[PDB]
């Protein structure tokens, strides 16, 4: 992966958490032309997808449709530790996809799965790690209530989420499963 | 019954007096014209639909058939006209004023209805009353049909009519009576426009999918032709062509057993493979497509307020050609001597393609950079 | 009476520039499968990627089929809850909550 930069658009991000799908954030709604996507985890029980435009690099919405039980760690409080970088939007390069112009799915689709996720819960906030791997850099921030994190490596690892009242925690982890 | 003719020949020859008079001479000598609205305002080729074309519209009403008649002011919006599909004809009326022969402009207006297909053209010659002399007549009835047949007409056949409009729609006979064997010629030496559904069957493939236990689908909407179930099918495209036999036609509402032309449908192949079948591709009856990949056409450059380029292009020029559902791209050959290709005038030019891809005679496409339709043409002549 | 309709019963409109709703209650074999609209935003994320067709209705009604004769032998190996399925060039994951009589699905990919 490649992330490159970040914006500055003022646009309300809504954040829903069903009892079906754990967590889902939409910074925007997409109907120019449908996103492509990078799909991390484990294939079979712990998969996250990242969507981003085609037409540049603004993200659509990144979200994880499962996990698993044993692949994520309750804690009794954060390591909340936030050096502030650039707020807004992400963007990333995206050469990944050479041929995103063959119209086939198949080419769309770049998913490593040899990397897995691990998700540090807890009744204060929820952060996620991708890759095994330690990993730190700077910290975008996309709202007041959903950071994320870069790595080295030009990728991004750690994600964060604030402001969160464990009344949706009961349907996140209704979800879980 | 429903036929389209237009006009062809230079503006001040006297087209539009003629058209006035058919219309009020048939008025009066018949009932009125209908005011049927049988045809679609449009052409094949969608992408090239917004050309903004002038075409000016007449209607009147033989005994027999209902004429609507169709004519274009100018040069650019006749050879739009003609380059789309827009204002489909089955029959041409060539307008030649006996008092001055045949323009170039005329010259290369039919060159270019032969081009894009035009299948019979019978002529009328204009103002025949302000000339003193029957042999000048005969040997302007001579060259035009010479004209006709240097360009594949048969001139030997056309029917030729040496009348006059002004005179015609000033009250005398002689000249009514001539503008009604006109009439009589619209109806006897032009055929019966061949219907759609008549035609040999094609389908171009939008999108492809597979069905477990099922097989593979492909939904697209059916150009011409009819397909029933059962039937065997060949597939012609960018790979090699294949055979498959259709096991079944589904629509959006019921399942049926026959597929007509103008139709959304879901055909459902046998044996044929989700990775061997693309969308450039179309179904077709066996033998009755091939694929190409170079071909002599004629085109229309868009201007700038058309949407088009600013600046002209050169013999360096690789632009894509958007046929029924996909692009591909292509390289030229320009006429000798042509150095630019400026925006808004028409040319020849012979097109070779990466891909090949299923084409006849006549098949119209669209000229586009980067996405943005850019230019309009017809395929005139199908090479190796 | 349709062809594939029929096992469809319409919870939410449809998705801007496709006939197949945001969401759906499937009865396929009498199996009630409600869908999530992840799955149906990936299905109209494919039907419109090829472009606009404009012959958009054929084509999502033979996607819906394609994924009913999915998720009949997804059932026939029966069902791995929230778990990646082996259906051939397919993949989907379904769930259960207590409220629900009725399994939901979450996930829908078309290679």
């Amino acid at each position: 992966l490649t992330v490159d930069s970040v914006i500055n658009e003022p646009r309300s991000v809504a954040i829903t958490i069903d009892g079906y799908i754990p967590v889902d954030i939409k910074i925007i709604d997409s109907k120019k032309l449908p996103p492509l996507y990078w799909r991390g985890g484990d294939g079979k029980k712990n998969l996250l997808e990242l969507a981003v435009l085609p037409e540049n690099g603004f993200l659509s919405s990144i979200t994880l449709v499962m996990i698993a039980s044993d692949s994520i760690h309750k804690t009794d409080s954060l390591s909340v530790s936030l050096p502030s970088s650039e707020c807004g939007v992400p963007v990333v390069n995206t050469k990944l996809w050479s041929h995103s112009e063959s119209d086939d799915f198949s080419r769309r689709f770049v998913d490593d799965f040899s990397l897995d996720i691990e998700v540090i819960i807890s009744s204060e906030s929820m952060l996620l790690t991708i890759g095994e791997n330690k990993k730190v850099t700077s910290w975008i921030k996309c709202s007041d209530n959903f950071y994320l994190g870069i790595d080295a490596g030009r990728n991004v690892v750690h994600l964060y989420l604030d402001k969160l009242t464990p009344s949706e925690v009961e349907s996140f982890f209704e979800a879980v499963g | 019954p429903h036929v389209n003719v237009g006009t062809i020949g230079h503006v001040d020859h006297g087209k539009t007096t003629l058209t006035a008079a058919i219309t009020t001479v048939l008025a009066k000598t018949y009932g009125g014209a209908a005011r049927a609205f049988d045809q679609i305002d449009n052409a094949p080729e969608e992408k090239a639909r917004g050309i903004t074309i002038n075409t000016s519209h007449v209607e009147y009403d033989t005994p027999t058939r209902h004429y609507a008649h169709v004519d274009c002011p100018g040069h650019a919006d006749y050879v739009k006209n003609m380059i789309t599909g827009a204002a489909q004809m089955d029959g041409a009326i060539l307008v030649v004023a006996a008092t001055d022969g045949p323009m170039p402009q005329t010259r290369e207006h039919i060159l270019l209805g032969r081009q894009v297909g035009v299948p019979y053209i019978i002529v009328f010659l204009n103002k025949c009353d302000m000339v003193d002399d029957e042999e000048l007549l005969e040997l302007v009835e001579m060259e035009v049909r010479e004209l006709l047949s240097q360009y594949d007409f048969p001139g030997d056949d056309t029917p030729i009519v040496r009348g006059s409009a002004l005179k015609a729609l000033e009250g005398d006979a002689e000249w009514e009576a001539k503008i009604l064997e006109l009439a009589g010629f619209l109806d006897s030496y032009i055929p019966e426009p061949e219907r759609a559904i008549d035609k040999p069957f094609l389908l171009p493939i939008e999108d492809v999918f597979s069905i477990s236990g099922r097989g593979t689908v492909v939904t697209g909407r059916v150009e011409r032709g009819i397909i029933k179930v059962g039937e065997e099918v060949e597939i012609v495209g960018i790979k090699e062509t294949q055979k498959s036999t259709c096991t079944g036609v589904e629509m959006f509402r019921k399942l049926l057993d026959e597929g007509r032309a103008g139709e959304n449908v879901g055909v459902l192949l046998r044996g044929i493979k989700r990775e061997e079948i693309e969308r450039g591709q179309v179904l077709a009856k066996p033998g009755t497509i091939k694929p190409h990949t170079k071909f002599e056409s004629e085109v229309y450059i868009l201007s700038k307020d058309e949407g088009g380029r600013h600046t002209p292009f050169f013999k360096g020029y690789r632009p894509q050609f958007y046929f029924r559902t996909t692009d591909v791209t292509g390289t030229i050959e320009l006429p000798e001597g042509v150095e630019m290709v400026m925006p808004g005038d028409n040319i020849k030019m012979v097109v070779t393609l990466i891909h090949p891809i299923a084409m006849d005679d006549g098949l119209r496409f669209a000229i586009r950079e980067g996405g943005r339709t850019v230019g309009a043409g017809v395929v005139a002549k199908v090479l190796s | 009476t349709g062809t594939v309709f029929d096992s469809i019963k319409a919870t939410q409109p449809a998705i801007p520039g496709t006939s197949i709703p945001k969401s759906f209650e499937l009865h396929v074999n009498g199996q009630t499968v409600w869908v999530n609209p992840n799955a149906t935003k990936h299905m109209g994320e494919y039907l419109t990627r090829n472009g606009l067709s404009h012959s958009t209705a054929e084509g999502s009604q033979a996607m819906l089929t394609s994924l009913q004769s999915a998720v009949k032998d997804a059932f026939s190996q029966g069902l791995k809850f929230n778990e990646k399925m082996q259906v051939g060039r397919w993949e989907l994951v379904f769930s259960q909550r207590s409220s629900d009589p009725y399994p939901v699905l979450k996930h829908a990919l078309y290679k």
